[PDB]
């Protein structure tokens, strides 16, 4: 392990346009708004 | 080191314009329901 620490050593690891999945929820809420608007419009 | 705003112009202009067109269509539809009230 000491020699691998000497040689094989890296770094351990784990935007304004990150809402690519929020816009799907925007589309679902728009579809729900259109459906409820049709429900309120037919009566 | 110490190398330094994403508010509107460095912020994305695609989905913001989508929200603007969406509230435009919502305003048109709500005024259309306001005019045609059964």
């Amino acid at each position: 392990e000491e020699l691998e620490t000497l040689w094989l050593t890296g770094i351990c690891h784990n935007s304004s346009q990150l809402d690519i999945d929020n816009m799907a929820g925007v589309f679902y809420m728009l579809a729900a708004a259109m459906a409820l608007s049709l429900i309120t419009f037919i009566w | 080191k110490e190398i330094p705003d994403s508010f509107m112009q460095p912020f994305q202009s695609t989905l913001w314009l989508l929200v603007g067109l969406s509230v435009h269509v919502v305003a048109v539809m709500l005024y259309l329901l306001d005019r045609f009230s059964p």
